[PDB]
């Protein structure tokens, strides 16, 4: 089960809070799992948006940090904007590999 | 391997007579044991005998 | 590429002469497809296709 | 998928050593006890499905069975098997069982079933471990030499592995034969119910349901239950179909031996004074030890010595020498001292 | 079973299997010829007195 | 108070004959075989703490071994001590436990788990003691004599008896450091862990902290798991002090060996009839027995023998006389008179 999952639909406004989810189904994304709600731009740009799970994404936007919110790693870009606003790719770890789920795009 | 291989020089002694040929062996295949290889008990040949 | 005989026609292998799912509804019919397959190279690869877990009580 | 164990049905087999001197039909036969691992696992086959659920799945805790025309389900943990000692299972796929048993003559393979019936597999297995290295050493050793051997392993997949199965001949029933008093009110309970009357006229039939007959006796009718549900091991002690012919499957089978290793022991080599052409070494072996003297050249004269207490060789070394392997070690070296 | 032709080297044998090697077949001759350069050789004038 | 698990620490050794011929790391490790006593009481060191309760309770019925960094404490009917089966355990307390074991070569001792998990330390354990007598005696005899031999007595007092209880050695911890997405976000976790990265810079620290790298081993952040607050009766099994000087103390050790003296029996008289110097003795043995006829003077002819049939010598009866011993009654005297 790959999953850093969360509403599919679930996107902020241009610098609205982008409060996607990236969890584990049963529960939480982990923290050393880094459960984030990192950037996913055109060509599928991979990256930190909100990520390690309780901080931020440096290299996504400055509103982006993965947390504990939702029901999962809540990805909230608290101003993820138009230049924001991408797949928030779920990123759930073992502590050993971090993998990315389904993400939400905003 | 002599009946009598702990020779107690007393006998609440503080020398011990013994040569038992304990050879230290190759080392544990990754595991902490002690390869060491010696001869049996001589008093408990003597034991035995 | 193989040849399935179950009685009808020279059919595949998997895809057999009456194959697959031979073993959850008639597995009489199972056993004489496992006297022919028993018997058959290319219906050995039905005793493990429509033999090994492909029943009619195959789940996929 | 494998539902080789949905492929599998549960059948008793007649056995002999089943307890207090009868075999019975027990869920619990002894097929064949195969002495092939080099190492020292036995396959065993067992007249249950061992490791078989009740709707023909993984029973992790379950062992399976055929129970009174049914599965026989019963708990993985209390199917043992006593050899000379409580043996060492080593895995339970379909007849096939693993065995690292203790050494002995005779094998019973004693399986507590739902109600605790503990069923008895007896038959002469004949445990007797093949030899590694010179020593007569029983232990699993910690550290010594390296024997590359056998080793029958659990190998549940069937590559090469095929067991006989087969619908065997018509399972026989008394409750078949139905109170009709006189008449023939055979009730089928659903089997293939072949059902010979002994009155006049139909006392025949391999009925699907219940029937009632005039002019033949409860006694007369002899019913079974019609065997062609499933394949099952087709064994000499059970009864094949005689309303077969060579009508039969081959599934996959368990436990695969394949090549291993094994750790043997080297004991320490005793002093050896040497005089005029003899070294008396003093070995003291603590397991029966395989010692032997070789010349040095042509002429071997090879001889070799199981020991069991401690001794002193006297070697009459030649001028040629003496090549003296004794333990697991490599042999001594004697070249005469000049 | 019985003892293998390591168990049982006649001849000073070493015996091996799975290719069959005699390691250590103790008999025999061995013509060994080198033919050397013969300027490694140095000559009477090479040498010292 | 005496809480000897206080400074205690179940230690789980690497046993190699655990059971399936594997070697595990379980508390249950036969340290040391004492086989001094010489009336049966085996001592086998317990690398955990058998008989002491997991939470430092004095507890019967808690054996606390010491797994994963706790004490794990089960029932204390989860040991056995089979050396050809199952011997009766006479007492074990920490380190130490005695018992009375079957004959053997030998020796599991199984303990049980938390989860049942029979640590059953198979090692040589050649366990027959050579019991005095006029007879092979087997068990406890109806009448007969208490000969004065060894046993391993079960007063627990650490006085005139020690464990090397030197310190205990740095746990290796592949559990603390976590690979935070793929990357170097590591945990600590409470504890003394000797971290070290895979690259420089971030290479050493005993600390209790995470580790924040990049671009090198995750598994490469290797660390370990230390304990500075118990030692361990240093076991050969342990890894002792190489990542220590020479640190280490000394404790009591329980189950201290007393002299006793155990009852045997004698046999039934033999037939004996004398004809004209000739004195025929019909024994019939219970046990292997020692039947020993020599002169009653200066010429010895001390000839003795272990009886196994019946047996019907003829003792021609010396002029100085014939004693004989055969049993363990006092020898019958002849005078071969008239």
């Amino acid at each position: 089960q790959a999953v850093v999952t969360q509403e599919s639909a679930l996107t902020t406004s241009p610098g609205e809070t982008v409060t996607l989810t990236c969890r584990s189904n049963i529960g939480a994304v982990t923290s050393s799992n880094c459960a984030n709600w990192v950037q996913e731009k055109p060509d599928h740009f991979f990256t930190g948006l909100i990520g390690d799970t309780n901080n931020r994404r440096s290299g996504v936007p400055a509103r982006f940090s993965g947390s504990l919110i939702g029901d999962k790693a809540a990805l909230t870009i608290t101003g993820a904007q138009t230049e924001d606003e991408a797949i928030y790719f779920c990123a759930l770890w073992y502590n050993n590999l971090w993998v990315f789920g389904g993400g939400t795009k905003l | 391997g002599q009946f009598g291989d702990i020779q107690s020089r007393t006998p609440e002694s503080e020398d011990v007579y013994a040569n038992t040929q304990l050879v230290l062996q190759r080392p544990s295949a990754g595991t902490v044991h002690v390869p060491y290889s010696q001869a049996p008990s001589g008093f408990k040949y003597w034991l035995k005998e | 590429p193989v040849m399935c005989l179950l009685a009808n026609t020279t059919f595949p292998c998997s895809q057999p002469p009456c194959t697959p799912c031979c073993y959850e509804k008639e597995p009489e019919k199972t056993l004489r497809m496992l006297e022919d397959n028993v018997m058959s190279p290319g219906y050995y690869q039905l005793l493990q296709a429509s033999l090994t877990c492909s029943p009619r009580r195959q789940r996929r | 998928n494998f539902n080789v164990y949905k492929a599998i049905r549960p059948y008793l087999a007649h056995c002999p050593d089943c307890g207090e001197g009868h075999s019975c039909h027990s869920p619990v036969a002894l097929e064949r006890i195969r002495n092939e691992a080099t190492d020292g696992t036995l396959k065993i086959q067992v007249s249950l499905q061992i490791g078989i659920k009740t709707d023909d799945s993984h029973d992790w805790t379950k062992l399976r069975y055929m129970d009174n025309h049914m599965p026989a389900d019963a708990e993985r943990a209390r199917l043992f098997v006593r050899t000379s000692a409580p043996c060492t299972i080593t895995g339970t796929m379909g007849h096939f069982i693993l065995a690292r048993c203790p050494k002995g003559e005779t094998l019973t393979v004693g399986f507590t079933d739902s109600g605790k019936i503990s069923h008895s597999c007896t038959h002469p297995f004949h445990h007797d471990p093949p030899v590694i290295g010179r020593e007569k050493f029983h232990s699993r050793p910690q550290h010594r030499k390296e024997l590359p051997c056998s080793t029958y392993a659990q190998s549940t997949a069937a590559t090469a592995e095929e067991i006989e199965v087969h619908m065997p001949p018509d399972t026989p029933d008394r409750t078949l034969m139905s109170q009709q008093s006189g008449n023939v009110k055979i009730t089928v309970n659903s089997q293939t119910v072949r059902y010979k009357c002994n009155c006049g006229d139909s006392n025949e039939g391999l009925t699907t349901t219940d029937k009632v007959i005039n002019n033949c006796k409860v006694d007369q009718c002899h019913a079974a239950v019609t065997n062609h549900k499933k394949w099952q091991y087709n064994s000499p002690l059970v009864p094949r179909n005689a309303e077969l012919g060579d009508r039969k499957g081959k599934v996959h089978i368990p436990f695969p031996l394949a090549n291993v290793t094994c750790r043997v022991p080297k004991a320490r080599n005793p002093t050896v004074t040497y005089g005029k052409n003899q070294v008396i070494m003093l070995l003291y072996p603590d397991h029966p030890t395989l010692l032997s003297y070789r010349n040095m050249g042509e002429e071997p004269n090879y001889q070799e010595e199981w020991v069991t207490h401690k001794k002193e060789v006297i070697r009459t070394v030649p001028t040629e020498g003496l090549e003296v392997t004794w333990g697991n070690n490599e042999p001594y070296k004697y070249w005469p001292q000049l | 079973r019985g003892a293998s032709l390591q168990h049982t080297a006649p001849f000073g044998c070493q015996i091996a299997t799975n290719p069959v090697r005699a390691m250590n077949c103790a008999v025999g001759n061995m013509p060994i010829s080198i033919d050397i350069p013969d300027a490694a050789f140095t000559r009477v004038v090479d040498a010292p007195s």
